[PDB]
């Protein structure tokens, strides 16, 4: 299949049409998403097969081919971009400065930015381009707008 | 049975539409990876 890195839709003909269910990261060989989106399945990669390599339905992330590669964090203070690939549209930077999901475990940078559901696995950037985490697990606040975790694995 | 296709690269793009706030929320993590306001 296509391994150049970069970022990548999620689809499904199980359902009418053709549906986008979430997005994902390419990099080293290593595809990127959540969990929600796959629940773990085997994906195509035109002919090529992807296989799960790790996941975790607590952290909601999940790698294919090889232990996930993204490492670089938020550093507390700058603006971010949300490249948003939402279902039928095309992909899209959005410049933000994250907010904050304060838990018992520590704090998790966090973007105020509603999208469709299957905009989930879309990529946070910093400045240089690197990953900082994935877009689709949050909450919905007082208003009834959404906001996401950034949600970063740990590099082995 | 799940398929990708590639949406663009991976890029900083400089006059993006700048937006969204940036609230401080207090919020719990459950086993299922499903996050909750704590108020
Ligand atoms: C209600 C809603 C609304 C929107 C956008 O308006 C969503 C956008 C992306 C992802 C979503 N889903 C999650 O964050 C779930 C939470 C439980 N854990 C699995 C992922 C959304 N859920």
């Amino acid at each position: 299949g296509e391994t150049t890195d970069g970022v990548y839709r999620v689809m499904t003909r199980r359902l009418l049409g053709s549906t986008q269910v979430g997005v994902g990261v390419m990099q080293e060989g290593v595809f990127h998403t959540m969990w929600h989106v796959t629940k773990g399945a085997a994906l195509r990669s035109g002919e090529g097969r992807l296989d799960p390599y790790w996941g975790d339905v607590k952290q909601d992330l999940v790698s294919y081919c090889g232990p996930w590669k993204l490492d670089a964090a938020w550093d507390g203070l700058s603006e971010v971009q949300l490249l948003a690939v939402p279902p039928g549209e095309r992909a899209k930077n959005i410049q933000t400065l994250p907010g904050i999901f304060k838990t018992k475990d520590g704090d998790i940078g966090a973007v105020a930015l509603d999208y469709p559901a299957g905009t989930s696995g879309s990529p946070i950037l910093d400045k240089c381009g690197r990953v900082i985490g994935l877009y689709g697990n949050g909450v919905v606040i007082k208003n009834g707008s959404y906001v996401s975790a950034i949600t970063q694995g740990k590099r082995e | 049975d799940m398929y990708i296709e590639r949406a663009g690269d991976i890029t900083w793009e400089k006059d993006a539409e700048v937006t969204g706030n940036s609230p401080r929320l207090d919020v719990a993590l459950d086993e299922s990876g499903d996050f909750s306001l704590v108020e």
